[PDB]
């Protein structure tokens, strides 16, 4: 098989910046090369075919270049909706192969997260488990930390966090952390809190609730 | 503007075989190269094979050859892909994708993929299918619902049957230690509308054929 | 001469459809220039042997002398036509037929460079292919003809250029008129001898025939075997005039061209080449009125081989019919109209369209 | 398959230099026909048609020569064997360095013979 | 690629001046670098050009023998020396390039497609002297500004709030005063409602004398 | 040298008009001719090269034509931002030469000037000079007159005025006049006014102040 080596693995650039991705083949493939754009969870989209031809309806800020073994994809003025994974794909001989992908992230101004906490349902408690959710809503950058604190006891490793992909129109993230406990130990304590640290807040934000009301 | 509509997502036990269908709406299969491209979690897409009905030719990748059969039933414009002897590596999103083939030579091979299906999420696992239970996350304000304990993926969620779109955030499912998936869907809402507007999250879990409409409200 | 430009740095990258065509077309020009530089690194048996291009090649050696190109190059600076006096004293017509240097240096490369080896107007690449095409074909001809061609093709010399050469040659108005109305023959009697690619100029010598004898009377002698008509198979005798060919009056004598296929007839004019001729006394014509005349010893060959044949003449057919061969003359409207008896007989082209001798 | 020049051993035992001088199959199969079908059987770039007319032109001119020569030509024209190809053939031939230099400085004579 | 020339300066009559031109982001081998000057009230005049990839330099017939054009490929700077200065030479000197990527041995300059900002060389015996900057305080739509008076030689530049105020600015051409020094005015029209809550500062730069003054008005 | 004779030397046309500029050479220059646009105070910008090729990002309304010795530059729909001097330039042989230039000015409707007067600064007066500036802001046509009046006595020849080029976005002119006197003579009078006459105002506008 022909190996496609794509570089870089990920990159972050501001809106309007010029971005170039590289694709290299393990051998000469003339210019029998395609490019695809994949946003998270959706099918790939054909952007460039036969090394340089622009697919219909793709903005002219995209371009494809290269021949032989080295190829490039150039975005002349990056826009928020271009956040996606890019793949090159060769067809010089079978089997058809894709590159490793290049994840493109948008660098924007720092936005602080809005933090909300949700108590477990009375209905869920009856089934014997309790999920306590903490939410960070529409923030940037990606790096945030949520450590649960029961009364004042730091919780370790009893939570799972999930992050949305970068929003296509305003380049922000959202994150939910879920603290799962048994019904026996949930009704054993009183005040539940999730403490959140991030670059957009001057002091760390804590949202809590009392199991009484 | 041919539309490729694939069969539903499903779970298959290890060692058996799966058939994915791909319905072409708006055209004949004679006019295309029909390829199958899969994508495993966290990996790039992978070309599995292609069929060229106008040439009467089938091509398979070396990694799959001997356990993939691709057929093109020209009487109903449906493409089929059988994948036998399933393994854990085969858990992947299987995409049907065509290339226009009007002026064709002999020795013509697949080159690109200009039209894609929506994808069929095949999970290879011994676990039984199980539908989710949906719990409220009772409450500018924020509310949502927690979709807990379902198998296999995927689950979808919409608010007010699609009426509420601006401001919803549905998180990727996280695998719990129990082996079942859970998921959250939140939406931010003006605090002034908590009493006059109703908020329903519509959960659809096709793998178990269960669709659940959960209404959330501020408890007591 | 064709003026060329030296292309130093072809730094164009970028696989773009429009870019690729100019880069590939430029490589054609450069390769053609380079390719050209690597190139420098009966009775016929009585006739003498000449050196057809000794005259043209000798002029070509003079162009290799120091500064000889600069005279040519400087004389053809302002016009495309100038008379140059060479170092040896010979005056030679010079002719710049294609100026690729100025096209590449002043019109193409600036357009090419402006958009970073990209050309946004397909018409500029094509105009270059048209300009470049002639140099490519000149190279193509010289590479399979080993640097000397005949006839002089329309790539080496266009029709209008050749007419201009003729009008400027130091020849008679009668001579110019003859050459001008028969350029197709003038080409066929011409050589084009590749010369130098020195300085920024490609030069080749075109060696044109000059016709110093025009409008003198000429005649073609056709001969055929004449045999006895005896009944005994091998008792026959044969006799043939060998002096067949073309004869033209020329400076008080008669030029004889034995191989008549080296002469070209256009209407009623015969173009021959004196290097393939013998110079004979005017009395050779007596062989036509009296083969036993005492003033010229007419040439013949003798044989015992009585085979049937036919010689098509200018206005008829000589038929040598011997043995049991069937010899006839036919009309398009009537079929066979004459059957030949044994002996040598003749038929005019008036009532006859074909002649059949045996299976021929 | 991988290179344009190879030495092949024939069935009778003689080894003969081989040379792929024009790949029109791959041009049509991978570069032209894919461009063509994608844009609803139309080509939006005049440069694409010319590039094909250029690739095809040599194959057409070769056909003209064999068609007028009944399949045996001499001298070998530049359409049959370009100058660079002939210099590569001589240079890759199993002959002396005195021979290679001779043939390479006199390719025009090598054509005529 | 940006071409950045040396600063404006005054030169005594009879001496020689060197202007530099920095090609930023690329090599000098890739260009024809021309020098084009423009005297007050005239069109441009081509002085010469250098083709570093060919090792070729060309000077206009009017200038050869007192102009030297060099291309320093180690710092990507081309230079233009002009000796024996006289009054006719007071002019704006432009560095201007043509891309020369595919070049012939007989390639010559053709056009100027990329320009530097220009270096105004003034030839005069007068000494360099910096200006004093005075506010034009105010007292529909209102206007304010500052006056830059008594400087030599030209030019002076001016920006408001470090370039923040652009809509409505008017910078007038300098007028030659009888003292021999130039003066110039810069005014800007602004809505009357922001006269009390918004601050307006003009930053005057006179590089020939190396004077930068930020005066709050 | 090859001399390029450019015509006309200046022209005035309305917004939206079709304008043609001519360049003729003293000898044959084939199509080796370029066109440049120079706005006041800035370096020239290349518009056309090899007689007819449009530079990238230059509006499609520009076109070039000609060959041999006679060439033309055509603007299909003149716009305000095109106020500038244009030069043709040959390169058939060296030295490269430029034409004399053609200044293009825009004809528009009459707009009245906004008239503003400024007293001398308290900081400047201490240094021993007094400059009083009077301003005509955004007017048309080009011709304007500023006559100083100290108290009520008309002042002659102790001032200098400077006028800007046509503004690139709205095609109006501005003019400033500076009246320079010694500090001794400034404190001799009290109330200063500048009265301005122009074609855009019905009556002359006078702006004054008290020291
Ligand atoms: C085809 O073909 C063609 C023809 O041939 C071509 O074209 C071409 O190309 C080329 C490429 O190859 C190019 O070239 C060029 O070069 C040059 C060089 O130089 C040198 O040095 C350098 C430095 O520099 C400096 O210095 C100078 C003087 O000398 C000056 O001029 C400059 O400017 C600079 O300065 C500055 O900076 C600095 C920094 O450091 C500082 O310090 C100072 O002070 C100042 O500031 C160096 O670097 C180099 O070296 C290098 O290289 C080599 C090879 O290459 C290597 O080996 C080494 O090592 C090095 O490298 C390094 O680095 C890198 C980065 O860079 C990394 O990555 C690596 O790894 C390493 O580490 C030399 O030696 C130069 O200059 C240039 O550059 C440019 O470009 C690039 C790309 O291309 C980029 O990257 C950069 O950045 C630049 O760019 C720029 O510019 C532009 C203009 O427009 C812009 O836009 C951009 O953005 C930028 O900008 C920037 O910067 C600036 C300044 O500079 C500023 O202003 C701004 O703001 C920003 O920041 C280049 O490289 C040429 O040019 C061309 N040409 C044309 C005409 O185009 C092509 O390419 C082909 N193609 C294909 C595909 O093939
Ligand atoms: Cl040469």
């Amino acid at each position: 098989d022909i190996q496609m080596t794509q570089s870089p693995s990920s990159l972050s650039a501001a809106v309007g910046d010029r971005v170039t991705i590289t694709c290299q083949a393990s051998q000469d493939i003339v210019n029998y090369l395609n490019w695809y754009q994949q946003k998270p969870g959706k099918a790939p989209k054909l952007l460039i075919y036969v090394a340089s031809n622009l697919e219909t309806g793709v903005p002219s800020r995209f371009s494809g270049s290269g021949s032989g073994t080295d190829f490039s994809l150039t975005i002349s003025s990056l826009q928020p909706e271009d956040v996606a994974t890019y793949y090159c794909q060769q067809y010089d001989n079978l089997p058809l192969t894709f590159g490793g992908g290049t994840k493109v992230e948008i660098k924007r101004t720092v936005a602080a997260p809005s933090v909300f906490i949700f108590p477990p349902s009375d209905e869920q408690l009856k089934s014997g488990t309790a999920s306590v959710v903490c939410l960070l809503n529409n923030f940037y950058p990606r790096e945030a930390k949520v450590q649960w604190k029961v009364d004042n006891a730091l919780q370790s490793g009893n939570s799972q966090e999930s992050v949305t992909e970068q929003d296509s129109k305003d380049s922000t993230y959202s994150l939910s952390s879920t603290l799962t406990l048994s019904k026996a130990d949930y009704e054993k304590h009183k005040v539940y809190a999730c403490e959140v640290t991030h670059q957009g807040l001057s002091s760390p934000v804590t949202k809590s609730f009392n199991r009484g009301e | 503007q041919v539309q490729l509509v694939q069969s539903g997502a499903e779970v298959k036990k290890p060692g058996s075989s799966v058939m994915v269908s791909c319905q072409a709406s708006g055209g004949l299969l004679e006019d295309y190269i029909i390829n199958w491209v899969r994508q495993a979690p966290g990996q790039g897409p992978e070309w599995m094979g292609g069929i060229i009905p106008v040439l009467g030719t089938v091509h398979y990748g070396p990694k799959f050859q001997g356990r993939v059969t691709i057929t093109a039933d020209e009487s109903t414009d449906t493409a089929y892909m059988e994948l036998s002897s399933l393994r854990s590596e085969d858990t992947a999103m299987y995409y049907c994708a065509t290339e226009t083939a009007l002026v064709v030579s002999e020795t013509y091979l697949p080159h690109y993929f200009d039209n894609w299906g929506q994808g069929t999420l095949v999970t290879v696992s011994s676990a039984s299918t199980k539908g989710p239970s949906v719990f409220p996350l009772a409450p500018t304000a924020a509310l949502g619902c927690l979709v807990k304990d379902y198998f296999p993926e995927p689950v979808t969620v919409s608010w007010n049957s699609g009426a509420l779109t601006s401001g919803v955030h549905t998180f990727p499912a996280v695998l719990q230690s129990s082996g079942l998936y859970s998921l959250s869907s939140v939406v931010t809402v003006p605090s002034s509308s908590l009493g006059t507007q109703t908020y329903i999250c519509n959960v659809n879990h096709k793998p178990s054929n269960t669709k659940v409409d959960k209404r959330v409200e501020p408890k007591s | 001469t064709i003026e060329l430009s030296n292309i130093k740095e072809n730094k164009c990258n970028g696989t773009d459809a429009k870019v690729k065509l100019i880069k590939q077309e430029l490589d054609k020009y450069k390769n053609a220039v380079t390719e050209l530089q690597l190139l420098m690194q009966f009775l016929g048996f009585l006739l003498g042997v000449g050196s057809a291009i000794a005259s043209g090649v000798a002029v070509c050696k003079v162009l290799h002398l120091e500064g000889e190109v600069n005279k040519i190059k400087s004389a053809l600076l302002s016009t495309n036509k100038a008379v140059v006096s060479l170092s040896n004293g010979v005056s030679v017509l010079t002719f710049k037929v294609l100026d690729l240097k100025n096209y590449i240096d002043k019109q193409l490369l600036p357009i090419l460079n402006k958009q970073s080896c990209s050309i946004s107007n397909i018409e500029t690449v094509i105009e270059f292919q048209q300009k470049n095409n002639r140099l490519l074909e000149i190279t193509r001809e010289f590479s399979v003809n080993a640097g000397v061609t005949t006839p002089v093709s329309t790539y080496m010399l266009t029709n209008s250029e050749l007419l201009s050469l003729i009008n400027d040659m130091p020849i008679t108005n009668d001579q110019k008129k003859l050459m001008s109305n028969n350029v197709q023959i003038v080409r066929q009697q011409s050589y084009s001898i590749m010369c130098i690619i020195k300085e920024e100029v490609l030069a080749y010598v075109v060696q044109l025939p000059l016709y110093g004898v025009i409008d003198t009377p000429c005649w073609k002698l056709h001969t055929s075997p004449l045999c006895t008509t005896n009944t005994k198979e091998g008792s026959n005798i044969c006799l043939t005039r060998t002096d067949r060919g073309w004869y033209c009056d020329n400076a008080g004598s008669v030029s004889f061209f034995p191989q008549a296929e080296t002469c070209k007839v256009q209407s009623n004019r015969v173009f021959c080449d004196t290097m393939n001729s013998l110079t004979l006394p005017s009395e050779v014509n007596l062989c036509n009125v009296d083969i036993f005349n005492p003033k010229y010893d007419c040439k013949i060959m003798t044989s015992k081989t009585d085979v049937s044949s036919s010689v098509i003449t200018s206005l008829g057919a000589i038929v040598s019919c011997y043995g049991k061969t069937k010899c006839t003359a036919s009309n398009k409207n009537r079929g066979i109209i004459k059957t030949f008896s044994n002996g040598c007989d003749y038929v005019s082209n008036k009532g006859v369209d074909t002649v059949s001798v045996g299976n021929t």
